[PDB]
């Protein structure tokens, strides 16, 4: 309503505005200079038209609403008050920048205020990318900016497995096209019957041949839709390619296409203007001649939150560091008393300068001490921080420094956090630290690539053969003996016949010298390319070499197809935090990837905005973001249509939380109705594209359906419909569940590790099908989950003896769907019971398994995905699965069933066993995400136990069937 | 000699936890023949292979070398090379009840450092919120400061007293205005100063937050040792 408003004219004069709460700017501006006559000077103001609005909001930031329709309510201004001035910047790059702060989540103007070199070369540097990938969209319009926007969604091989083939009617699939050529929509349904190896460019044609009665000869001027959703077949792929074919083949559905004309998506697809922003426009000696052991000078940390008593004395532990393997001892301060903080020490380091790796760093941290527990006088940091020992233009840190040291986090037992980010606390109320480096009289750089592939190059049976394999077969989580290092060092000319040897011999050379990092970088610079599931390793923390990690990123640039880097993206995002600089080749690799498809780089601005809430990677993030906010296109209409909308849901959340979160859920769902009746939040929630899948679009909430769930955290059950003309055909209601406070990473790892395990059964040849839905997470405990349908819990079911879940599915498949009803059933009872075995689910009740009218079973929740509650099978076969296994009998762990069901249990068993390093890879690359439940190294441990990966195969069977026999009650 | 009851025999969270931050030199044989002998030297834990073969120990061929024992107790005489191998690592009514005393303890120290990181993460997010809105604060009395500015710039050139036009328009508007004006600019002046002070109480009151939040860890960490060793035994 009327919020009186303040009003600073030109003149000064202060005008109080009787403006309502949901008023927009341009009326505002018309009364005030309406009512500015009255006002005195108002000769010196000019016209209405001639003057904008300044203010400042929440943010702290100093902002001029252009013309922005919105009301004062999405104003956001920090309070009430309104200066008017002349307009001076221009109106393109401010609406463009608040749209950017918008999504980002933080103000643009914060990276312009940093003062940090490498930050404002990055800045202006990623533009190069931004525009080759914008130059690359636009080279074949309007073709090229359609196949961005609508990307095919394709597999990595057109080859099928046997088993999808034989599913096939002799290579043929029977597809329907629907054509709405009419004057009014009349949904002309025509059945053809094409090959599964037909571009879609001959199945328009045998469409066109069809639909004209039974002949006519449309070519060059249709196009494929997927009927109810937004995918459109604009590759020349074969037909059985593309992830909604193969999935209708696999589940035995008919592909239900529509024929849609190419003009009405080039007319919809509007044009992406990106403009470069203001800010583009703006005695050396070789590191190998230095000869002297690197000194570093420690010399106050002014702000130290310690108690006198409690504490003793403090120190300020120092490490040079290499990944998270030391170079040399770590060196120590004297202790000295905690009021005092002051050593003033010139650190002496065992490491001969020249010998310093290009991804060398020195690890400090201020702990204390206490001596009075006796012989082990405990040791607890009190803060670190880390120094990269070269810049980002390849100089070791000379003169005077300030480091302000991160707080310790939870859990970290050890003294030094060599892992963490390389850089100072942005918050200033943090223990700061000086330093100093020594100055060698000129800039030392890291001696140029040439130099040192001269250094090397100057300074240089099947008994053997088979170690070598031996060892590059091995996990790269397990241990490697100081025999087998020098083995492999002494055998590295000859490893290059084992290109997948690398992540091994890596580990063998000694870098603390020169010779031998000299003779490895002549080695990774002529070594044959490795697949990108083995240079997915290569890019951890393990490897932060500039080289290797540049072979690496060439690998996943040559090999890495988009659908899998769809998968590997989260681990690729995770891995973007443990990168040594900020303008770096991984970087350029994954922007480039995402502003060439809006399917990949929908799910990478979402992934770095919900990891864009921990301080540590705030920063770099935020500038990665903004990048590619840039040049995203028109997507950012899109994003903010989504952003603001989950913050519509948010707030009400929380307001039901703990405001309300007296009544039981009468009252509750009461409020939920009158808060959605608003016309806020009406507005919002309806019509934009649905964060899981950017396909599927959201209208009208359907408030009917839209309730509060008995769930503990009691989360939001919001029901939309589907806009699409064809909704009938895939589905007319679209459901997802809003989950406050609850961690969803962990349920996003797990859900990603069961894709991948269906994958990896789908080309064995084993046909276990499982549910690996969606979920996002869109920040810090807050989720979206998505709703199957038509599928009860197995709690409902029997709800609904040891024979009821059996009379159910015998009731709702009656006649001959019984078989399918069953085999279905049985597969996906075999695949989680594998997989909840592997990565040790936590144990499931019948709430977690609920299984759909036609058959087939999974398990929803998650949350205990390395058994961290202190092997443990927690799928353990109830009586009524193994009934319904075994199709009704009291003999039922007698039948063949049971020998068929535990051949494909062990069969999935081994082929993700041989699978293993893949697993690992994912776990360990994803161990700094912060999960409440994947945070120590036997976590991963867990797995490898599972898998009896130290075992042999046999042996590995026979722990399986062991953990089987004993879970089941034998079998 | 005989083995299974040795100072260095143990029989890997455990070999890292023993060897960390240990000194030059340290060794610990346990099994993974195998006989792996984890030895510190440069910062970090190497590990040797002790190759069982033939009847015979050793860490490479020959194994000319008889018993594991034998050659823990030869390369503790000589270096390995290049490190010699020095300083190795090596009722039930009342035991039960130690283990229940620590257990609880250890549930206390949990609770009480839960408690204390809850109030460390609430108090971190206040401040935030507090620095942020001063600093709208500041931007805002800026704002104003330039309006003021302006205000005094052009009122005495544009209408000054009744000489130019000041009949009653400076006395009843013109300078009704200007101390108008400086009513809001004053109390935005006092509202920074209020929220200011508020700040400054919470980092106080943040900052000893964690001076209890540095001093549970060393009680606590040493707690899980005797609960660990304690609870441990079951013998
Ligand atoms: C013999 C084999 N050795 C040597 C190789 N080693 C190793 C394996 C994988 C990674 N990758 C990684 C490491 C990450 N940090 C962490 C590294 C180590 C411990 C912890 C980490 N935690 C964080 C950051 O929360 C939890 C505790 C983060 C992401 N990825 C790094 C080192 C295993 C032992």
């Amino acid at each position: 309503p009327r919020i009186l408003v303040e009003c600073l004219l030109p003149n000064g004069m202060i005008v109080t505005l009787e403006c309502l709460r949901e008023a927009t700017l341009i009326t505002i501006k018309h009364e005030l200079f309406k009512e500015a006559r009255k006002y005195p000077l108002h000769q010196l103001l000019q016209d209405e038209s001639s003057y904008i609005f300044v203010s400042v909001t929440q943010e702290a930031e100093r902002e001029e609403f252009f013309d922005e329709t919105r009301r004062l309510c999405d104003l956001r201004l920090f309070q009430p008050f309104l200066k008017v001035i002349e307009p001076v910047g221009n109106r393109e790059e401010k609406i463009l920048n608040r749209e950017i702060g918008f999504a980002i989540g933080m103000p643009v103007c914060e990276f312009d205020m940093v003062k940090d070199p490498e930050v404002q070369d990055f800045r202006r540097n990623i533009l190069n990318v931004c525009k080759e990938a914008v130059d690359l969209r636009d080279l074949n319009s309007p073709h090229s900016r359609a196949m961005y926007v609508y990307p095919p969604n394709v597999e990595s091989s057109p080859e099928l497995p046997k088993h999808i083939y034989n599913k096939l009617d002799k290579g043929q699939i029977i597809v329907v096209i629907w054509v709405i050529v009419s004057p009014n929509n009349d949904k002309q349904k025509y059945t053809l019957k094409i090959n599964h190896d037909c571009v879609p460019e001959q199945v328009i044609a045998e469409a066109i041949r069809k639909k004209t009665r039974s002949m006519l000869l449309y070519q060059g001027k249709y196009i494929l839709k997927v009927c109810g959703c937004d995918e459109y077949f604009l590759e020349k792929y074969p037909l059985s390619q593309y992830k909604y074919i193969r999935s209708c083949i696999m589940l035995g559905r008919m592909p239900n296409l529509m024929l849609m004309a190419k003009e009405s998506l080039y007319s919809q697809l509007p044009m992406d203007c990106f403009t470069m922003p203001s800010y583009s426009r703006r005695s050396t000696k070789s590191l190998w001649v230095i000869n002297s052991a690197l000194r570093i000078k420690i010399l106050c940390a002014t702000y130290v939150n310690v108690n006198i008593r409690d504490i003793d004395k403090i120190y300020v532990r120092t490490g040079i560091y290499h990944g998270g393997e030391p170079l040399c001892d770590n060196v120590n301060t004297q202790r000295v008393p905690c009021s005092n903080p002051r050593w003033n020490e010139w650190l002496n380091y065992d490491i001969y300068i020249p010998d310093l790796p290009r991804a060398a760093r020195l690890c400090l941290s201020i702990c204390s001490v206490k001596g009075r527990k006796g012989a082990k006088e405990e040791h607890c940091p009190l803060a670190w921080g880390n120094i990269n020992l070269f810049d980002y233009t390849d100089t070791l840190v000379s003169g005077k420094m300030a480091l302000n040291l991160w707080p310790v986090p939870h859990g970290l037992e050890d003294l030094l956090n060599p892992i963490g980010v390389t850089g100072s606390n942005p918050n200033k109320e943090t223990p700061c630290l000086e330093l100093e480096f020594d100055w060698f009289s000129s800039v030392v750089k890291f001696p140029d690539m040439s130099v040192i592939e001269e250094h090397a190059n100057w300074s240089v049976r099947e008994n053997d053969k088979e170690q070598l394999k031996a060892i590059s077969t091995r996990d790269p989580l397990s241990e490697i003996t100081e025999q087998e290092k020098d083995f492999l060092w002494s055998h590295r000319h000859y490893c290059v016949t084992i290109p997948e040897i690398l992540p091994k011999l890596l580990l063998s050379v000694k870098w603390n010298s020169r010779d031998e990092v000299a003779q490895m970088y002549c080695l990774v610079k002529d070594w044959p390319p490795i697949k990108p599931e083995q240079a997915m390793e290569l890019l951890d923390c393990n490897y932060p070499d500039p080289m290797v990690r540049g072979f690496a990123v060439r690998c996943l640039e040559k090999y890495l197809t988009d659908d899998k880097l769809s998968q590997y993206l989260i681990q690729l995002v995770q891995v973007l935090k443990y990168e040594q600089y900020l303008d770096n080749l991984l970087v350029r690799f994954l922007l480039k990837k995402a502003l060439t498809n809006q399917r990949i780089g929908h799910f990478f601005f979402w992934h770095l905005k919900s990891e864009m809430h921990n301080k540590t990677v705030s920063q770099r993030f935020g500038l990665l973001l903004e990048s590619y906010c840039r040049a995203c296109g028109m997507y950012l209409k899109h994003l903010n249509r989504q952003v603001e909308a989950m913050e519509k849901l948010i707030n009400l959340t929380d307001i039901l939380k703990q405001e309300k979160k007296d009544e039981t859920q009468k009252v509750q769902m009461k409020f939920l109705v009158e808060q959605m009746r608003r016309p806020d939040f009406m507005d919002a929630l309806q019509g934009f594209l649905s964060p899981l899948n950017p396909a599927h679009q959201l209208g009208n909430l359907r408030l009917e359906e839209c309730r509060i769930m008995s769930s503990a955290k009691r989360p939001l059950w919001l029901n939309w419909e589907n806009p699409d003309i064809m909704s009938e055909l895939l589905f007319q209601n679209n459901e997802i569940i809003f989950k406050n406070g609850d961690d969803l990473r962990q349920d996003m790892l797990t859900l990603q590790i069961i894709r991948i395990m269906e994958n990896i059964w789908q080309n064995q040849g084993l046909d276990l099908r499982m549910l690996p839905y969606g979920c996002l997470s869109i920040g810090d405990c807050v989720g979206l989950i998505e709703v199957v349908r038509n599928s009860h819990t197995i709690m409902q079911i029997q709800c609904k003896n040891s024979h009821t879940l059996h009379q159910w599915l015998k009731d709702k498949n009656k006649g001959e769907i019984y078989d399918a009803a069953i085999d279905l059933f049985t597969r996906s009872c075999a695949g989680y019971c594998v997989a909840t075995f592997i990565l040790g689910i936590g144990d499931r009740h019948n709430s977690n398994i609920m299984v759909k009218d036609d058959g087939q079973l999974f398990h929803i929740d998650f949350g205990h995905f390395l058994d961290h509650k202190k092997e443990r099978v927690p799928f353990v076969l109830t009586q009524d699965f193994l009934i319904v296994i075994s199709k009704g009998a009291q003999e039922c762990t007698k039948t063949r069933e049971f020998e068929r069901f535990q051949e494909m249990c062990y069969k999935a068993y081994l082929a993700i066993r041989q699978h293993a390093n893949l697993f690992i890879n994912l776990f360990s690359m994803m161990l700094g995400s912060g999960m409440p439940e994947l945070q120590s190294f036997d976590d991963i441990a867990y797995i490898r136990k599972t898998l009896a990966l130290d075992k042999t195969e046999q042996e590995a069977l026979e722990y399986f069937m062991k953990q089987m026999n004993d879970a089941h009650h034998g079998g | 000699m005989s083995l299974q009851d040795a100072e260095w025999y143990w029989g890997r969270e455990e070999v890292n936890e023993k060897l960390r931050d240990t000194a030059d030199g340290t060794f610990l044989v346990r099994d993974a023949g195998d006989y792996t002998l984890t030895l510190r030297k440069g910062g970090n834990n190497k590990l040797i292979k002790i190759f069982h073969r033939d009847g015979k120990y050793g860490f490479s061929d020959p194994l000319t070398f008889s018993s594991v024992v034998e050659l823990i107790n030869h390369y503790r005489n000589e270096s390995l090379a290049d490190v010699k191998l020095l300083y190795p690592v090596s009722n039930i009514e009342a035991v039960g009840k130690k283990l229940h005393e620590y257990n609880t303890q250890f549930q206390e120290k949990s609770r009480e450092y839960d408690r204390l990181y809850e109030e460390y993460t609430r108090t971190s997010q206040e401040i935030q919120m507090k620095r942020t809105a001063i600093e709208a604060f500041n931007e805002t009395i800026k704002i104003f400061e330039e309006q003021c500015q302006t205000q005094e710039r052009y009122s005495k050139e544009y209408i000054e007293k009744f000489k130019r036009e000041g009949n009653e328009k400076e006395i009843q508007r013109i300078m009704h205005n200007y101390d108008k004006l400086k009513s809001r600019i004053s109390e935005i002046i006092d509202s920074r100063r209020r929220l200011e002070e508020d700040l400054k109480k919470q980092a106080a009151e943040y900052r000893e937050i964690d001076k209890r939040m540095n001093s549970i860890k060393p009680d606590l960490i040493q707690l899980r040792k005797t609960r660990d060793q304690y609870l441990m035994w079951l013998t």
